[PDB]
C-alpha cells in the first residue's frame, strides 16, 4: 500500500511542522501573535524601520517556530533586503557573543554578494564600525535565551545592541526570546532607557476548543496526495466531533494536566508510525490504546515503578531505612542503624526468611544508593553552571572519607509513601506503619 | 579528582609513546586511537602510590573509568596497589561492584621490609 | 520504509525506535533520549536496531571516555568528519582539527565549515550523533544539556548534512529537569527476574559450551 | 615537542610594545607634535550593506511622524553654559581641568557635551581659542577597561601600543612634554562607573594627568549618579574630581512637550496628498489630509513620563508608540501593505502607555492548566498554615494530596482523580506525584513565578515564591473549582 | 567666577550661591500625592518587620494595611511600581539589586530608605488618613 505510505508521510511531516511555508500550519490562538510579529518584521524588513522587542512565553510555545515562520515567509520575496544574526543566550557567552556576530556577519554578506579577524578588541570596534557608525540591508538579530545577557553585574552587549537600534544608519530588528515573565526588571536602567519596551506575551491556551481546533489542524490533509485523504479526514472528524471518543478524552487529559501541543505531539506520532496500513491507524486513533501504552512507558522510571522493580531483601532494607528516618527529627540514617532495624524485623517475623549479613547487604545498599532511592545528607547534587561544579570537583567532602557505615543519608521516599502503594499481600506490608 | 588522574595518565602515555616512537586530547580516546597512530598495541601498568592515603570515591571511579578500555582488542591493563595496612580496610571502602571486577585476575603479595627477618 | 529488530523484552523500545529514527531528516526529531538504568539494554537495544538498518548513518560517541566538555565537543568535531570521510570518500574536503574546537560556538562554526563541502549531495540525509552516556561524564552540570538541545538551530536548516543527536541517560531525575522542552523520551525499566533469567540464559549458555 | 595543552585559536593584534619616553633621545629632541602627519588625527565598511530596491515601498501619514520621533535644545541651556564656559576657559588658558556631569537616563547629558564641543569646534575654526583635539572614550563600548589606554593615545599619536606601553606613553606625554610642543584634548569619558576596575588605577590615572601643570587636558566625565566618587571611589580620586558636579536632572512636562513639538515642527497640523489606492503620502484617487497630534495627547505624554522619569527618549518612544497604534488602526481599515483627518489623540496614547503598565503575571496564571494552580494553591496554604515564605517540596506534595483526598465530594475532583494518579487508565499504577508533577514544577521555575533550592534530596529541597503572593491569591480567586474549596 | 560670569569684585554672595548649588526630605514629600504618600508611608513600615524586603514583600504589606482601612482603591503590583520609580526621582525610595539571604540564593530586587525619620513623622501626621500608616 504506497497510498497508506504516502499519507502516513505526510501526516508524520505535519506533526513535525516540516512542510514547506506555503503549507505551514499556524493555530487559530496563535494568529494574532503571528500577525504583530509579521507586521514588525516587515516594518523592519521592506520599511527600513529600526525596532527592539522581546518575545516572552514559556518552552515550546512557538516563540522559534513564528520567528522562523516569518523569516521564511519574507526569504522567498525579499532575500537580498536582509540578512540574519542569530545568538542563543546558552551557546554564547559575553566575549564569544562578538565573535559570533562578526563569523555571521561574514558569511550572511557573502551570500548576498575581514569583519571577523583580528582580536576581540578589534573584532568588536570593527562590528561597532560597521553598526553603530539603492537601499540599505536590513541585520535581524535573533536573540534566543536573551535573559542570560541581562545579568546583575554588566550588560555591555545588550547595551551596544540597544544602541544599534535606536542611535544608527543601518536598519536593525532585534528580537529576544525568554520565559522570563519580569524581563523589564532584569534589564540596566540605560539599556532599558534604549530599549523600547515592546514586549509580546505569548498566547496560552484559554480553552479545550484551541486545543481540539489544533490537533484538527495538525491531523487533517488539505492535499489530495493519498487516495486515503478523504475517509482519514471523514474518520478524524468523526472522531473529533465525537465528545465521548477517546482521542478527545486524551486532549482533556492533557488539557488538565500539561496543556501542551508539543506533548501531545510527542504522543501522536508513534501512534501515527507504528501502524502498518490504513484500517490498523483508524483502529489506532479510534481506541487510542497506544496513548495509554505511550502513558504507561513515560511513568515506568518513576519512583513508583522503581520500587516495584525491588527485591525482597532491597524492599527490606529500604522498609528498614524509612523506619529509621522516620524515627529520627533530621530524617537521617546510616547503614548501621538500618541494619539493626533489619534485623530487628527479620527475627520478630521468624519468631512470629534467611537473614543476611552485612557483607552482603553492603551490595543491596549501594544499589539502593545507586537507583536514587537514599541520598546524602545535605548533598547539593548536581551544579548550575560549570564553574561551581569546577569548584566541587576541587573540594574533598566529608561524606566521602569517613567508612560507608557511618555516611548519613536520607530518603527520597517516606514510609507513608511505601504503605500507600506496597501491595498489602506483601510480607514486609505491616512493618510500614510504625 | 578522576579528570585530572586521567589527564596525567593520558601525558604520560602520549609523552612516552612518542618518546620511544601531532597533538591528541588528553582523554582515553587515545587508547581507543592507540594502534591507528602509534601502529603496535599498548600494555598499561598502573602504580597507584599511597592508596591508604587516596580518595576511595575519586579511586573507584577511576577504576570504572578505566574498564570502558576493555572493549578494545589492542589494550591490556594491570593495577599495582601499594597497600600500607591490609586488604580488608581497602575492600570495606571500594564498592561491591568494583570488588566484583578486581577479583577475576588479582595477586596479593605480602612484601614489607620486616618480613621473615 | 525501517526495519524493526527482535528484540525479546523490548519489543515496544524497538517500536518507539522505528518510530524515530528514519533516514528521512523531515520526520526525524533533531533530539531524542533513551533513559533506563544500568543493565536496562539500552545499548544492546540501539545496536540492534542500527544493525538491522545499515543505510542509518550513525556516529557512536562514549561520553565517559571523555570526562570532560572540551574533549566532548572535540570528539564529536573529529568522529564527524571522519564519519563524512568514510562515506563519501570523493567527495573533496578541508580536514579541520577538531583541537581548533574549543567553545560550543566553535563547534557551530566548525559543523558548518564541514557542512557546506557536501553541498553537492542529492538527497537531504541523516547524521546520527548517539552520545550512549550523556550524564555519566565526571564533569557534569545543569547547563550543558541545553547547549546540545538548543545546538540544531544555530546549524544551517537547507543543509544537505542534518545532524541528529540520540541521547541516552541514566538518572530519572537529570532527564525531569529538562521536561518543558518535550524532547521524545523512550523508557526502559529495569527487567523482571523471569526477563533477567531468559537474558543470562540466552547469552551465557554458549559462553558455558566451550568453557575448557 | 609535546604540549600539554594547546591555544589554536590565539588572535594578537600588531600592536608594539615601547613607549613614547624612548622615542627620542632626549625631552629637548622632541619636535612639536603638532607639526606631525600622525599626530592628533592629521569608515572603510560604510559600502558593505547597500543593496537594490526592486520595489517602491509604501510611506504612509503616520511613517514621517515616527521617523520624526526617533533618538537618532530647548531645555538644557544653563547646563550648555556652564559647561561651555569651563571647557572654553581651559582652552584658551592652556589649563587641564575635569568637569563632572551625572544625571539618569536619557535627560541629554551625552547631547549636551557633544553639542559643547561642536560649538568649541566652530569657535576654534575662526581663531577664537586654540585648536584642540576631541576624543571619545564610552566605558561600555570597551571589551578590555584598559583599552581607553590604548585609544586616546592611538588617538593622540597615531601608534597601535599596548595598553601598558600606551599608558606609559600618555603618562609621559601629559607629564614630560612642554606645552608649546602640544595642543590641548577635550576627552570624553562617557559611562564612567563602567571604567572602574578593583585597582582604580584607571580612574586615578585618568584624572591624575588633569593635575599635571603640563597637560593640556580637559576630562568630561559623565556618571550616573552625583555620589559615585563617593561610593565607589578612593579619597584621592575622589579629591581630584572635585566639590563642583553638574546635575542633570530629569525633564519637567513643559520641557518633554518642547522636545516633542521640536520633533513635530513641520509635520503636526499640515497636509499630505495621500494616494488612496496605495496610501503612499507625499507632503506638499489623491486626496488632501490634514494630520495632527493632539496637544492634550503630549500633555498626557509628557506628564506621565516626567512624573516616572523625566526620560526623553520614553516620552519619544510612547509618542511613536501611539503612532504606531494610529498607523495599524490606520492600515487595518483600507488594507495598503507595505510593498480627511488622521489624529493621534488621547486613546492612543493611553493605550501606549497602559501597555507597558499592565501586569502579563496574573494574566498568565489565569491561563495555566488545573495541576499547576493546584501546585501553586497548596504552595499558599501552606505559607498561611506555617508562616514561613519557604516550603518543602515534599510538602507540598503531602498538601496535594491532602486536598485531593479531603475534598472528595467535589464533581471536578471526582472527574479529576483518576487523571491526576493514573492517567485515566487502569493499566498505570497510582503515583506518587501527580500527572505533570515536574513539569509544571520546571514551567513555574523557567516563568521565574518560583525559586527552587539547589538540593538533591526531592522531598527536603524548598521552594519559594518569587511574585507577591497577592498577585497569586487574585490569581488563584479567578478560578472557579479553587475558589470553592 | 564662573557663577559670576554666567550671571553677569566678587564677593560674599557669589560663594554663598556656588555652596548652594553644588550641595531636604521635608520638600520632597511636600510635592508627593496623597496616593503617593501612602506608599512612602508602606515602604518604611514595611522594613520595620522584614528589615530586608522586595518590592513583592513591600507591596503585599502595603495591600494588607488597604484592606483594614478601606482609605483609597487598591491598585496593582506593576502601579506600585512605577510609584515606587516616581520615588526614585524625586529622592526618597532607593532601589538596588543583589541575591537574597537564604536556602535559595538567587538575585532579587529591594527597596532600601535612608529619609530622615524626624521629618517624616511630622510631615504625615498633619494628614489624618495617613495615621493609621504610622
Ligand atoms: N523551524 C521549525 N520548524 C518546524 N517546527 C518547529 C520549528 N521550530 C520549532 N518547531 C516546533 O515548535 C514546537 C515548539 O515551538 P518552539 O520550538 O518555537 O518553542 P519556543 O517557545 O521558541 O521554545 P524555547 O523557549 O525552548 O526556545 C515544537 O513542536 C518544535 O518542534
Ligand atoms: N533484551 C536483551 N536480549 C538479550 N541480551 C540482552 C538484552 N538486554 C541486555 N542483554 C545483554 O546484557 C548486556 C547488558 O545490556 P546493555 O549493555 O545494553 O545495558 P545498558 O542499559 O546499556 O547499560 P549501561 O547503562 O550500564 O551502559 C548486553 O550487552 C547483552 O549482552
Ligand atoms: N534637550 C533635548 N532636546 C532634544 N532631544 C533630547 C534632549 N535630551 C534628550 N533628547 C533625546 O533623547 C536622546 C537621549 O539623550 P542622551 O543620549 O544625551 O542621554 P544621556 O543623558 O546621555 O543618557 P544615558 O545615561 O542613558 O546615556 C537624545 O539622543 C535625543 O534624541
Ligand atoms: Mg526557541
Ligand atoms: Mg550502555
Ligand atoms: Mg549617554
Amino acid at each position: 500500500d504506497p497510498g497508506f505510505g504516502s499519507l502516513q508521510r505526510r501526516l508524520l511531516q505535519q506533526l513535525y511542522g516540516t512542510l514547506p511555508t506555503d503549507e505551514k500550519i499556524i493555530f487559530t490562538y496563535l494568529q494574532d501573535c503571528q500577525q504583530e510579529i509579521d507586521r514588525i518584521i516587515k516594518q523592519s524588513i521592506i520599511q527600513k524601520e529600526s525596532h527592539s522587542v522581546i518575545l516572552v512565553g514559556p518552552r515550546q510555545s512557538y516563540k522559534t517556530y513564528l520567528l522562523d515562520y516569518e523569516l521564511s515567509l519574507l526569504q522567498q520575496s525579499y532575500k537580498e533586503q536582509f540578512i540574519t544574526i542569530r545568538l542563543n543566550g546558552f551557546i554564547h557567552s559575553e566575549q564569544t557573543a562578538i565573535n559570533g556576530i562578526a563569523t555571521q556577519l561574514e558569511q550572511q554578506l557573502q551570500k548576498i554578494h575581514t569583519i571577523s579577524s583580528g582580536s576581540l578588541t578589534e573584532v568588536f570596534e570593527k562590528i561597532l564600525l560597521l553598526l553603530d557608525s539603492i537601499t540599505k540591508i536590513t541585520v535581524v538579530f535573533i536573540f534566543d535565551e536573551i535573559d542570560t545577557f541581562a545579568g546583575p553585574v554588566r550588560q555591555t552587549l545588550l547595551y551596544n545592541l540597544f544602541d544599534m537600534v535606536e542611535h544608527s544608519r543601518v536598519p536593525v530588528c532585534i528580537f529576544g526570546c525568554t520565559t522570563k515573565l519580569n524581563i523589564l526588571e532584569y534589564l540596566e536602567k540605560r539599556v532599558k532607557s534604549r530599549f523600547s519596551q515592546r514586549v509580546i506575551y505569548m498566547p496560552q491556551i484559554q480553552n479545550l476548543d484551541d486545543m481540539v481546533d489544533a490537533v484538527r489542524n495538525l491531523l487533517t490533509v488539505r492535499s489530495e496526495i493519498s487516495p486515503w485523504v478523504s475517509q482519514w479526514n471523514e474518520t478524524l472528524e468523526k472522531e473529533l466531533s465525537d465528545p465521548r471518543s477517546n482521542l478527545n478524552r486524551h486532549i482533556r487529559m492533557n488539557f488538565e494536566t500539561f496543556r501542551s501541543l508539543p506533548t501531545l505531539k510527542n504522543s501522536i506520532i508513534p501512534l501515527v508510525a507504528t501502524s502498518k496500513n490504513f484500517g490498523s491507524l483508524c483502529t489506532a486513533i479510534k481506541s487510542c490504546s497506544f496513548l495509554d501504552i505511550y502513558n504507561k512507558n513515560q511513568l515506568s522510571n518513576n519512583l513508583t515503578g522503581r520500587l516495584q522493580s525491588l527485591s525482597d531483601l532491597e524492599l527490606a532494607i529500604l522498609i528498614s531505612a524509612a523506619r529509621v528516618a522516620l524515627r529520627a527529627k533530621d530524617g537521617s540514617f546510616n547503614f548501621n542503624l538500618a541494619y539493626a532495624e533489619y534485623e530487628k524485623m527479620i527475627k520478630a517475623i521468624n519468631s512470629r526468611i534467611k537473614l543476611w549479613l552485612k557483607k552482603d547487604v553492603k551490595n543491596v545498599w549501594e544499589n539502593l544508593v545507586q537507583l536514587d532511592f537514599f541520598t546524602e545528607k545535605s548533598a547539593v547534587g548536581l551544579r548550575d553552571n560549570a564553574t561551581a561544579a569546577f569548584y566541587a570537583s576541587n573540594y574533598q567532602f566529608q561524606g566521602t572519607m569517613i567508612p560507608f557505615d557511618l555516611r548519613s543519608y536520607q530518603m527520597q521516599i517516606i514510609l507513608q509513601e511505601l504503605r500507600r502503594i506496597i501491595p498489602k499481600s506483601n510480607m514486609y506490608y505491616s512493618w510500614t506503619q510504625l | 579528582n578522576v579528570r585530572m588522574m586521567l589527564r596525567r595518565s593520558m601525558y604520560k602515555l602520549y609523552s612516552a609513546a612518542d618518546a620511544e616512537e601531532n597533538d591528541v586530547s588528553y582523554d582515553l580516546s587515545l587508547v581507543e586511537n592507540f594502534k591507528r597512530l602509534f601502529g603496535k598495541d599498548l600494555a598499561m601498568v598502573f602504580n597507584f602510590k599511597d592508596v591508604d592515603s587516596i580518595n576511595f570515591n575519586t579511586l573507584d571511579n577511576f577504576i570504572i573509568l578505566l574498564k570502558s578500555a576493555f572493549k578494545y582488542d589492542h589494550v591490556k591493563i594491570s593495577l599495582i596497589f601499594n597497600i600500607n595496612t591490609n586488604l580488608s580496610n581497602i575492600e570495606k571502602n571500594l564498592r561491591q561492584s568494583t570488588i566484583r571486577l578486581l577479583k577475576r585476575n588479582y595477586h596479593k603479595l605480602d612484601v614489607s621490609s620486616n618480613k621473615g627477618f | 520504509n525501517v526495519t524493526t529488530p527482535e528484540v525479546a523484552f523490548r519489543e515496544y523500545q524497538t517500536n518507539c525506535l522505528a518510530s524515530y529514527i528514519s533516514a528521512d531528516p523531515d520526520i526525524t526529531p533533531s533530539n531524542l533520549i533513551l533513559q533506563g538504568y544500568s543493565g536496562t539494554g539500552k545499548t544492546y537495544t540501539l545496536k540492534k536496531y542500527f544493525n538491522a538498518n545499515p543505510n542509518l548513518h550513525a556516529v557512536w560517541l562514549e561520553p565517559v571516555e571523555l570526562v570532560s566538555w572540551k574533549p566532548l565537543l572535540q570528539a564529536i568535531a573529529r568522529t564527524v568528519q571522519y564519519k563524512l570521510k568514510t562515506l563519501y570518500p570523493n567527495i573533496p574536503t578541508t580536514d579541520y582539527d577538531p583541537l581548533q574546537v574549543e567553545e560550543p560556538f566553535l563547534l557551530v562554526k566548525t559543523l558548518h565549515n564541514i557542512f557546506v563541502q557536501y553541498e553537492s549531495l542529492q538527497e537531504k540525509t541523516c547524521l546520527f550523533l548517539i552520545l550512549d552516556g550523556f550524564d555519566s561524564l565526571q564533569d557534569l552540570d545543569a547547563a550543558l544539556f541545553n547547549k546540545y538541545i538548543k545546538l540544531n538551530e544555530l546549524l544551517p536548516k537547507d543543509s544537505k548534512i542534518n545532524i541528529k543527536f540520540i541521547y541516552t541517560m541514566l538518572e530519572t531525575s537529570f532527564l525531569q529537569r529538562y521536561s518543558t522542552h518535550c524532547i521524545p523520551t523512550v523508557m526502559f525499566p529495569r527487567y523482571n527476574v523471569d526477563e533477567v533469567s531468559t537474558i543470562l540464559v540466552m547469552s551465557r549458555c554458549g559462553e558455558l559450551m566451550e568453557d575448557s | 615537542v609535546i604540549r600539554k595543552f594547546t591555544k589554536k585559536n590565539v588572535a594578537r593584534a600588531k600592536k608594539k610594545y615601547t613607549p613614547f619616553s624612548k622615542r627620542f633621545k632626549s625631552i629637548a629632541a622632541i619636535p612639536d607634535l603638532t607639526s606631525l602627519p600622525e599626530f592628533y588625527g592629521n569608515s572603510r565598511f560604510e559600502n558593505k550593506l547597500k543593496t537594490t530596491q526592486k520595489h517602491q515601498i509604501v510611506e504612509t501619514i503616520f511613517s514621517k511622524v515616527k521617523k520624526q520621533l526617533n533618538s537618532s535644545l530647548p531645555a538644557r541651556e544653563n547646563e550648555f553654559a556652564s559647561i561651555y564656559l569651563s571647557a572654553y576657559s581651559a582652552i584658551e588658558s592652556d589649563s587641564a581641568t575635569t568637569i563632572y556631569v551625572a544625571g539618569t537616563p536619557g535627560v541629554g547629558k551625552t547631547l549636551t557635551v557633544r553639542e559643547v564641543v561642536k560649538e568649541l569646534l566652530s569657535s576654534s575654526a575662526q581663531r577664537e581659542i586654540p585648536d584642540f583635539l576631541y576624543v571619545e572614550i564610552n566605558g561600555l563600548k570597551m571589551v578590555k577597561p584598559t583599552d581607553c589606554y590604548e585609544t586616546l593615545w592611538n588617538k593622540v599619536s597615531g601608534e597601535r601600543l599596548t595598553w601598558a606601553a600606551s599608558m606609559e606613553s600618555l603618562e609621559f606625554y601629559f607629564k614630560r612634554v612642554p606645552k608649546n610642543k602640544k595642543k590641548t584634548i577635550v576627552v570624553l569619558l562617557d559611562e564612567l562607573d563602567a571604567m572602574v576596575t578593583k585597582s582604580q588605577d584607571i580612574m586615578y590615572n585618568f584624572f591624575n594627568w588633569t593635575t599635571y601643570e603640563n597637560a593640556k587636558l580637559i576630562v568630561i566625565a559623565v556618571a550616573n549618579t552625583m555620589d559615585l566618587p563617593e561610593r565607589q571611589l578612593g579619597n584621592k580620586i575622589t579629591s581630584r574630581i572635585g566639590f563642583t558636579r553638574i546635575m542633570f536632572t530629569g525633564y519637567t512636562h513643559e520641557e518633554l512637550k518642547n522636545i516633542i513639538d521640536l520633533r513635530l515642527k513641520g509635520l503636526n497640523d499640515s497636509f499630505f496628498y495621500v494616494d488612496t489606492k496605495t496610501g503612499n503620502a507625499i507632503l506638499i484617487d489623491v486626496r488632501k489630509v490634514r494630520l495632527r497630534m493632539s496637544a492634550d495627547a503630549i500633555e498626557i505624554a509628557s506628564r506621565k513620563v516626567a512624573s516616572v522619569s523625566g526620560d526623553a527618549r520614553r516620552a519619544l518612544k510612547v509618542c511613536k508608540r501611539a503612532a504606531e497604534i494610529a498607523e495599524k488602526h490606520y492600515m487595518a481599515k483600507h488594507g495598503y501593505g507595505y510593498d480627511g483627518v488622521q489624529t493621534v489623540h488621547i486613546t492612543h496614547v493611553m493605550k501606549a502607555l497602559n501597555e507597558t503598565l499592565n501586569s502579563h503575571v496574573i494574566t498568565f496564571m489565569t491561563r495555566l492548566s488545573f495541576t499547576a494552580k493546584l501546585f501553586i494553591y497548596a504552595l499558599l496554604n501552606l505559607m498561611k498554615k506555617n508562616g514561613s515564605q519557604e516550603q518543602e517540596l515534599g510538602d507540598i506534595v503531602d498538601e496535594i494530596k491532602l486536598l485531593i483526598e479531603v475534598n472528595g465530594s467535589n464533581k471536578f475532583v471526582m472527574e479529576i482523580a483518576k487523571t491526576l494518579f493514573q492517567q485515566g487508565s487502569d493499566n498505570i499504577s497510582e503515583q506518587l506525584r501527580i500527572i505533570s508533577w515536574d513539569f509544571v514544577l520546571n514551567q513555574l521555575l523557567d516563568a521565574g513565578i518560583l525559586f527552587k533550592q539547589t538540593m538533591k534530596n526531592d522531598r527536603i529541597c524548598c521552594v519559594k515564591l518569587n511574585i507577591s503572593v497577592e498577585e497569586a491569591k487574585r490569581a488563584m480567586n479567578e478560578d472557579e473549582t479553587l475558589r470553592n474549596l | 567666577i564662573e557663577i559670576y560670569e554666567l550671571e553677569k569684585k566678587i564677593g560674599l554672595n557669589y560663594i554663598a550661591k556656588v555652596f548652594s548649588k553644588f550641595v531636604s526630605t521635608r520638600t520632597r514629600i511636600a510635592k508627593l500625592n496623597i496616593q503617593q504618600k501612602l506608599i512612602l508611608c508602606t515602604i518604611i513600615q514595611s522594613l520595620k518587620l522584614n528589615s530586608d524586603a522586595t518590592i513583592d514583600e513591600s507591596f503585599d504589606h502595603y495591600i494588607k494595611a488597604i484592606t483594614k482601612t478601606d482609605t483609597l482603591a487598591p491598585l496593582q503590583r506593576n502601579e506600585f511600581l512605577e510609584i515606587c520609580t516616581i520615588l526614585e526621582t524625586c529622592g526618597l525610595v532607593s532601589i538596588k539589586k543583589t541575591k537574597c539571604k537564604g536556602k535559595t540564593k538567587r538575585f532579587v530586587d529591594k527597596i532600601d530608605v535612608d529619609l530622615d525619620m524626624r521629618e517624616f513623622y511630622d510631615e504625615m501626621t498633619k494628614i489624618s488618613i495617613l495615621k493609621p500608616f504610622l
